[PDB]
C-alpha cells in the first residue's frame, strides 16, 4: 500500500481542523485525486486477475505463485519420460 | 445437517475441468440425486452459474457451453413447480406452531426450536440471509448457554456452503465469547474443529495443524464433516507445519490414524507421502506426491486455492533435506534417486535457489552439486539484525509523528 | 450385556482378544486399556490355569 507497514502509519495520521487545509493543498498541486485518469483511458480497467488470485486483486496472504506456473503437469511428463529412456539404457 | 456440506463438496469437485474424467462423472450422480429429493431447488440455479467457462453444462433453463464432458447435469421444470409447493408447505406448519405457543405460555423453549428448524430449512434451500435471520429469534428467547454457542456454528456452517471465508471468520469471532460462558469442553472441540477448516481455508496452516492434530484425539459432530475427511485433512497440516522429529510423532505414531487405518483413495495417498517424507525413499516419493496433486489438494475445498503452494514447498522441502546431509553430491546420483534427468533437475532448482530454502549452488562446470553453510554464529547474527531493523523502522515512525504534536 | 451379567470368569478371553486386534492394528495406547479390562476380569480367583497363561 504504501511504504514502510501503510497500516503503522495510517493510524499516526488523521483528520485536524490544521491539517483538513493542507491535504487541500496537497492534492490541488498536482490537481485531482490523480485516479480518475486510469478509469478513463481504459473506460473500465481489465487487470491481471485471470493467471491466479494471488494476483493484482487480491485481499488474503499472496502464495508467490504468479511468476511461476504449475509444474505439476509438467513433472508428469518428465517421470514417465525419464522411465522409458532408462528402461533401455 | 448432512446434505448441506455433502451435495457442496461433491459440486466444487464437478465444477472443475482441471480434475480426472472419472472423478468428476461420479461425482456429478451424488449432487443430482439430492438436489431432487432434499429440495437444494435455489443452490442448483446458483450452481448453474459456478462453471461457467468450464464444462459439464447441460441445463435447460441456464448457460450451456459448446462441450458438456457431464451428462449428469440437467435442469427440469419439475424442480421449480416443487420448490414453490413446499416452500408455503413448510413455512405454514411452523408458523401456526408459533402463534399456539403465543396464545398459551411456553414460548421461551419451543418457539426458539422452531425458528431453529425453519433456519434449518432455509440453509437446506441454500439461503444464508434468511437462515441467519431466524436463527436471530432464537437468541432473543431465553435459552440454554449450550443452545446459544450451538446456533452460531449453524450460521458460520452457511459460509462455507458458499465458500466465503470472510463470512465463516466474522460470525466465529461471537462464539469466542460464549464458549468459556457455557464452559463446554464438548462444544470447545466443535470449535477445534470449526474453526480448523476455517483456518485450512485460508493461506496459512501453521494455526490449522494444531486445532486438526487435537480433533483426531475427541471429536464431537453436529453438522461438521466426516472423521475419515477430518484425518485427510490434518496429514496436511501436519506436512506443512513439522520437521523430522516432531512430524514421526504426531501424524505416523496417532493412535487415532493408526486405528482408522486406509480404504479410500485420497487418505492412502496423502498417508503413503507422509512416511516417504521421513523415510528417505525419495523415489516412491514423487510418484505419491502427484497422486497427492490429483485426489486430495483439488477436490478439496479449502485447498483449492492452496494445491499449488502447497506442492512446490513439498519440492523444496525434501530437496533441502537431502542436502542437509550433505556437502558434495554429483548430478546424476541426485537425478537419479528423484526419478528424472540431470538437465530436468537443474531446471527445477533453478526456480528455487534465488528465493532459497535449499542453501545449495551447483557447479555445473566440475559435475557436483555443492552445498554452502552458513549455519553458525553467522545465522544467528542475520537474525538479529533484521528483527532490530523493524524495530529501528517503528522506533522512528511513531516518534516523528508525537515530536509534530 | 453381559456386563450386568458379569459373574462369569469367561469374559476374561473377550479382553485378551480386543488387546490382541488393537496389536496387530499396531497401536499399543488401546492396546494397554483392554490388558487393564483383562486383569481386572482375572482379578477374580476362579478362573482356570490356561486363561492366565494367556
Amino acid at each position: 500500500m504504501s511504504t514502510d507497514v501503510a497500516a503503522a502509519q495510517a493510524q499516526s495520521k488523521i483528520d485536524l481542523t490544521k491539517k483538513k487545509n493542507e491535504e487541500i493543498n496537497k492534492k490541488s498541486l498536482e490537481e485531482d485525486d490523480e485516479f480518475e485518469d486510469f478509469p478513463i483511458d481504459t473506460w473500465a480497467n481489465g487487470e491481471t486477475i485471470k493467471s491466479n488470485a494471488v494476483t493484482q486483486t487480491n485481499i488474503w496472504e499472496e502464495n508467490w505463485d504468479d511468476v511461476e506456473v504449475d509444474d505439476d503437469f509438467t513433472n508428469e511428463l518428465k517421470a514417465e519420460l525419464d522411465r522409458y529412456k532408462r528402461e533401455n539404457q | 445437517r448432512v446434505p448441506n456440506y455433502e451435495v457442496s463438496e461433491k459440486a466444487f469437485l464437478l465444477t472443475q475441468s482441471k480434475v480426472s474424467i472419472e472423478q468428476r462423472k461420479e461425482a456429478a450422480e451424488f449432487v443430482l440425486a439430492k438436489i431432487k429429493e432434499e429440495e437444494m431447488a435455489p443452490y442448483y440455479k446458483y450452481l448453474c452459474e459456478e462453471y461457467l467457462v468450464n464444462n459439464g453444462q447441460s441445463d435447460l433453463e441456464h448457460d450451456e457451453k459448446s462441450d458438456s464432458l457431464n451428462e449428469w447435469i440437467k435442469f427440469d421444470q419439475e424442480l421449480y413447480n416443487e420448490l414453490c409447493k413446499k416452500n408455503e408447505s413448510k413455512i405454514k406448519e411452523l408458523n401456526e406452531k408459533i402463534q399456539k405457543l403465543e396464545e398459551d405460555d411456553e414460548g421461551e423453549l419451543e418457539q426458539a426450536q422452531a425458528w431453529i428448524n425453519l433456519g434449518e430449512y432455509y440453509a437446506q434451500i441454500g439461503d444464508k440471509d434468511n437462515a441467519e435471520k431466524t436463527l436471530g429469534k432464537s437468541l432473543s428467547k431465553a435459552i440454554s448457554t449450550g443452545a446459544k454457542i450451538d446456533v452460531m456454528l449453524t450460521i458460520a456452517r452457511l459460509g462455507f456452503f458458499y465458500n466465503d471465508q470472510l463470512y465463516v471468520k466474522e460470525k466465529l469471532e461471537a462464539v469466542n465469547s460464549m464458549i468459556e460462558k457455557g464452559g463446554d469442553w464438548e462444544r470447545r472441540n466443535r470449535y477445534k474443529t470449526y474453526y480448523g477448516i476455517h483456518c485450512l481455508a485460508v493461506r496459512n496452516f501453521k494455526e490449522a495443524a494444531k486445532l486438526l492434530v487435537d480433533s483426531l484425539a475427541t471429536f464431537t459432530s453436529i453438522e461438521l464433516t466426516s472423521y475419515e475427511s477430518i484425518a485427510t485433512y490434518a496429514s496436511v497440516t501436519g506436512l506443512f507445519t513439522l520437521e523430522r522429529t516432531d512430524l514421526k510423532s504426531k501424524v505416523i505414531d496417532s493412535p487415532e490414524l493408526l486405528s482408522l487405518i486406509s480404504t479410500t483413495a485420497a487418505l492412502q495417498s496423502i498417508s503413503s507421502l507422509t512416511i516417504s517424507l521421513y523415510a528417505s525413499d525419495y523415489a516412491s516419493y514423487f510418484p505419491y506426491l502427484l497422486e497427492t496433486y490429483a485426489n486430495v489438494l483439488i477436490p478439496c475445498k479449502y485447498l483449492n486455492r492452496h494445491a499449488d503452494f502447497f506442492v512446490r514447498e513439498m519440492r523444496r522441502k525434501v530437496y533441502a533435506q537431502l542436502l542437509e546431509s550433505y556437502k558434495t553430491l554429483s548430478l546424476k546420483s541426485m537425478a537419479s534417486a528423484f526419478g528424472v534427468s540431470v538437465a530436468f533437475l537443474d531446471n527445477d532448482l533453478g526456480k528455487f535457489i534465488p528465493n532459497k530454502q535449499l542453501n545449495c549452488v551447483i557447479d555445473r562446470v566440475n559435475g557436483i552439486v555443492e552445498t554452502n553453510r552458513p549455519d553458525n554464529k553467522n545465522a544467528q547474527y542475520h537474525l538479529l539484525v533484521k528483527q532490530g531493523d523493524g524495530l529501528l523502522t517503528k522506533l522512528q515512525k511513531y516518534g516523528a509523528a508525537v515530536r509534530l504534536t | 450385556e453381559f456386563k450386568k451379567l458379569d459373574d462369569k470368569p469367561s469374559l476374561v478371553d473377550v479382553h485378551l482378544l480386543e488387546s490382541k486386534v488393537y496389536h496387530k492394528l499396531r497401536n499399543l495406547a488401546k492396546s494397554k486399556a483392554s490388558l487393564t479390562a483383562a486383569r481386572t476380569a482375572a482379578n477374580s480367583i476362579y478362573c482356570p490355569t490356561q486363561t492366565v497363561a494367556e
